[PDB]
């Protein structure tokens, strides 16, 4: 029907892994090689759907999930691979159709703002007198330590309590251009599907 | 208010609070300083453990507040036990200053050795010319005279300091509720619990006196072997009956008889296994290296490394301008930082040393939510032999096959398997009574078993009776022979060596029928098979928290050491040296 905005994914500064941002849209119409035409794509991995059906069919609503994220780090977002990622940053959902573009922002997009340092979490705990207890995500949820890693870390490994919850995170500096990672998941409605592609 | 537990528990709970937060300091503050050595990064490293000895002195006086024997449950108990441990500061102000004083003079005495010759002397070498002189010479009257003038200008010297050492010692030790040092020592291997698997400090002893005797044999058929080659090298030398002399096994000390492979060799016409060609014409570098060992380790079942193991490493030596130490090294920072310091070169022998020093890695990541105390192997010996039992399986024809560095059509004939199995028991079994008979002289000497005018007259009676090997020259009561090791004159604990060959073949054997292996135990290989690495990170997971002999039933399904598992090893060597030898088997004490 009427056109989706990509503008609040193209303007700011892009935030780390934990603190993804998410795009819901419903009831819209959509052209997303107009979205992937202005960025530098280095890999389309999806799940339960292939890249042609992704831009032809009619869903019920369309979600997108955007960050900063390096493309070196590209083998640890894969579906299965208990890392300092999927257990405590972001833990992809799959009783869905998704898939997962990693852009490479160019220097001709300058609405984008390239922040200082990309950024993870390398644990998020919970303190007893016999060990730390891991509080491990959820498919599509936040962490439970954003209350407190949303105060800034400066150096590697710098923690942040409060009563008996624990972070850490672990920050290296941009080089070159900006690389990001766009999770974009569907579902179908049962009688209507209202986000069509742009005719 | 609360009772004694809970207390107990409020303090632990703010004890793991702080201390994760200054160790990663102090652990950090040190990576800096041994990967870029100078003037300025080895002062806040001092600084760093300043701070860390100064939060650890002030809770440690706060722990003694709790009574031990009010704790019920098993972990809070063994925290603070840790934590309690007077250890040093038990004598007064001029014995501390005295006992200082001596243990750095004898590393100091230790550590500027200079001899030079009988003959034209202007060859005066140091440790590191005399340990290589030693090595690779096979000359009767050079040997002769580096070992007589390390014992005699080190050894000489020692006898007076380590006369002091051992009294001074012994009064430490008997503060804090113990008998001797050598008590001190053997607590180490103490636990408590249940039915079965408690251990003492008395039952170490005839432990490894039992092992000792279950492993005799071998090694006299090897020692036998030995002397039979060894008799053809420096003839009219050699009893044909006798011991062995001590100047003529491979180095300085005899503790190692790996330089004994090109005179003891077996059936010679059989080229060795080196794949450094083949990986240099693939073009191998140090990540390609590590990233096979990850490859390694992922076909298992553990996981795989942290991304801040590829950015913060120090995987090749630098071409900055730094200087930099090139021991290899597995760290364990803190809060999710493991990092690995290796100066890679590509060779055979560095890409084994990947294969070990990956193994420290993946037992520290796999304790890492206990305590901070309770953060370390199960024993002090769990930890090299962990890492020990992995290099087993990587260096077999039976993986560096499918890897692609061997080619597919390869000849393991047995007289390729005995010319392999010879070259580990030189390595492995050679330096078990050596290590027994050291360990056992120093818990005699600490119990008063030996006075000190018969120091020299026990040692090498005790050298002819267990390793079977006789001095050269007559050494009376007023050198120290002992205190001419490194281990001896710095002060460390020498069963760490023998109770871990026991634990690496016993870990081997349990890991090789668990994997479903069909033929003898030296061909294994544990690759591919995510039933072995179940079994080995469910004792890899303990860490401290629970008795080592719950963790060693935990893998080989036995709670005692035994040396049945390291005997099924050297097997086909045990069945070829009955044969080759005859019954020349044994010495007389002479
Ligand atoms: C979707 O967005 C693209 C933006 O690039 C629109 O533009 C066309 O894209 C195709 C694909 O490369 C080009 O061949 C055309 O030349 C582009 N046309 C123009 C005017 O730039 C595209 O039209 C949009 N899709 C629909 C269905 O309108
Ligand atoms: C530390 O991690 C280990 C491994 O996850 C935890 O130990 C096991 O936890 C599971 C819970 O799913 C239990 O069913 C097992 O019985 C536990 N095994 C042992 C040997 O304890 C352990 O709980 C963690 N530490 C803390 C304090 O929670
Ligand atoms: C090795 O250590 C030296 C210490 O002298 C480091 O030199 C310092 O580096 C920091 C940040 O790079 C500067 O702020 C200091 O002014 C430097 N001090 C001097 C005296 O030059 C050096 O950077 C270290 N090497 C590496 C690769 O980090
Ligand atoms: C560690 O040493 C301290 C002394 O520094 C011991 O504390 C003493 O304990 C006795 C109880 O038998 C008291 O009578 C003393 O007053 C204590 N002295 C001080 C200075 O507090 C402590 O018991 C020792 N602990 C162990 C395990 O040896
Ligand atoms: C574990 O503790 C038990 C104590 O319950 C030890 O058993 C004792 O061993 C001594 C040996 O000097 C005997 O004299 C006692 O009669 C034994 N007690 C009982 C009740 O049988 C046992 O030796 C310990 N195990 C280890 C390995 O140290
Ligand atoms: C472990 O198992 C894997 C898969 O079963 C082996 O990988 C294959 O090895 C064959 C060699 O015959 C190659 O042709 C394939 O291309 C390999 N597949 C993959 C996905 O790499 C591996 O060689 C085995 N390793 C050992 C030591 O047995
Ligand atoms: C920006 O785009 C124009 C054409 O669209 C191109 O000519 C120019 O080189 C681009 N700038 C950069 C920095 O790539
Ligand atoms: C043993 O032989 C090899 C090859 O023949 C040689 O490189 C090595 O230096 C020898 N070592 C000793 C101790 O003789
Ligand atoms: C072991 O090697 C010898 C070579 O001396 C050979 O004669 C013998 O057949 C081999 N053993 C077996 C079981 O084939």
């Amino acid at each position: 029907t009427q056109e989706c905005d990509f503008t609040p994914m193209l303007t700011g500064t892009p935030p780390p892994i934990y603190n993804f941002k998410r795009l819901v849209f419903t009831n819209c119409n959509y052209n997303l090689t107009k979205l992937l035409s202005l960025f530098q794509v280095s890999e389309f991995s999806c799940h339960q759907v292939s890249p042609s059906s992704l831009a032809t069919g009619c869903y019920s609503s369309l979600t997108v999930d955007y960050f900063a994220y390096s493309t070196d780090m590209s083998s640890y977002l894969q579906p299965g691979s208990a890392g300092a990622i999927v257990q405590f940053n972001y833990k992809q959902d799959f009783s869905n159709p998704t898939c997962r573009v990693l852009a490479t922002v160019p220097q001709n997009l300058t609405t984008i703002t390239k922040p200082s340092n990309y950024a993870y979490l390398t644990e998020c705990y919970k303190t007893s007198a016999y060990g730390k207890n891991y509080l491990y995500n959820a498919p599509g949820a936040y962490t439970p330590c954003l209350s407190l890693a949303s105060r800034g870390f400066s150096t590697k490994y710098q923690s942040h309590s409060d009563g008996e919850l624990t972070t850490t995170g672990y920050i290296y500096p941009v080089t070159g251009n900006l690389q990001m990672a766009f999770i974009i998941s569907v579902q179908y409605g049962t009688d209507t599907n209202s986000v069509c592609p742009m005719q | 208010q609360y009772t004694t537990e809970e207390e107990a528990r409020r303090f632990l709970v703010k004890f793991n609070h702080e201390a994760e937060n200054l160790s990663h300091e102090s652990a950090l503050a040190s990576w800096d300083y041994n990967t870029n050595i100078t003037d300025e990064n080895a002062k806040k490293m001092n600084e760093a453990d300043n701070k860390w000895s100064d939060f650890y002195k002030e809770q440690s006086k706060i722990a003694q507040g709790f009574p031990l024997q009010e704790i019920k449950d098993p972990i809070i108990k063994l925290q603070l036990q840790i934590l309690q441990q007077n250890g040093s500061s038990v004598l007064t102000a001029e014995k501390r200053k005295r006992l200082s004083t001596i243990l750095t003079t004898m590393s100091t005495i230790y550590s500027t050795g200079k001899v030079c010759n009988p003959n034209n002397p202007q060859q005066c070498f140091t440790l590191s010319g005399l340990e290589d002189i030693m090595e690779k010479s096979k000359d009767y009257h050079e040997r002769l005279w580096v070992w007589e003038g390390w014992r005699s200008e080190v050894g000489k010297q020692l006898r007076p300091l380590y006369e002091e050492y051992v009294e001074l010692k012994n009064e430490m030790a008997r503060g804090n509720n113990y008998k001797d040092y050598g008590d001190y020592w053997r607590g180490d291997y103490e636990t408590e619990g249940e039915k079965g698997y408690n251990y003492s400090r008395n039952y170490l002893m005839e432990d490894v006196d039992r092992i000792f005797l279950e492993i005799k044999p071998l090694y006299e058929q090897l020692h036998a072997y030995v002397r039979a080659k060894l008799m053809k090298a420096y003839p009219s030398h050699i009893s044909p009956t006798g011991c062995l002399p001590a100047h003529l096994l491979g180095d300085m000390w005899g503790r190692f008889w790996t330089n004994l492979y090109n005179l003891t060799v077996p059936l010679e016409k059989e080229p060795n296994i080196d794949v450094t060609d083949t990986m240099k014409k693939q073009s191998w570098d140090a990540e390609k290296i590590f990233k096979e060992a990850e490859k390694f380790y992922s076909s298992v079942g553990l996981p795989n490394m942290t991304p801040g193991f590829w950015r913060d490493s120090m995987l090749t030596e630098p071409s900055d301008g730094r200087q930099v130490v090139c021991h290899p090294t597995a760290w364990d920072l803190g809060k999710n930082d493991f990092r690995i310091k290796m100066c890679t070169k590509v060779t055979m022998d560095d890409f084994l040393t990947a294969h070990h020093e990956m193994g420290h890695i993946q037992y520290d990541m796999a304790y890492a939510n206990q305590s901070y105390l309770l953060r370390n192997g199960a024993n002090e010996g769990f930890h090299e032999a962990v890492g020990e039992v992995m290099s087993l399986s990587v260096a077999t024809p039976k993986h560096l096959k499918g890897m692609g560095l061997l080619p597919s059509d390869f000849s393991e004939n047995n007289e390729t398997e005995i010319n392999f199995l010879l070259k580990q028991a030189l390595t492995i079994v050679g330096t078990l009574p050596f290590t027994y008979m050291l360990e056992k002289w120093r818990w005699m000497v600490f119990e008063g078993k030996i006075p000190k005018e018969q120091w020299m007259e026990k040692w090498w009676e005790m050298k002819r009776e267990i390793v079977g090997v006789v001095e050269p020259l007559p050494h009376d009561e007023t050198y120290c022979d002992p205190a001419s090791l490194f281990h001896v004159a710095n002060d460390y604990s020498f069963i760490r060596y023998f109770t871990r060959t026991i634990l690496e073949f016993q870990f081997q054997e349990a890991l090789c029928r668990t994997a479903k292996h069909q033929g003898p135990l030296h061909k294994c290989d544990i690759s591919n098979s995510t039933e072995a690495g179940k079994k080995l990170n469910d004792m890899l997971k303990l860490g401290k928290s629970t008795p080592w002999t719950y963790a060693l039933e935990k893998i080989a399904e036995t709670k005692e050491m035994d040396a049945k598992p390291l005997l099924n090893y050297f097997n086909p060597l045990f069945r070829w040296l009955k044969e080759q030898n005859g019954n020349s088997v044994g010495w007389s004490v002479d």
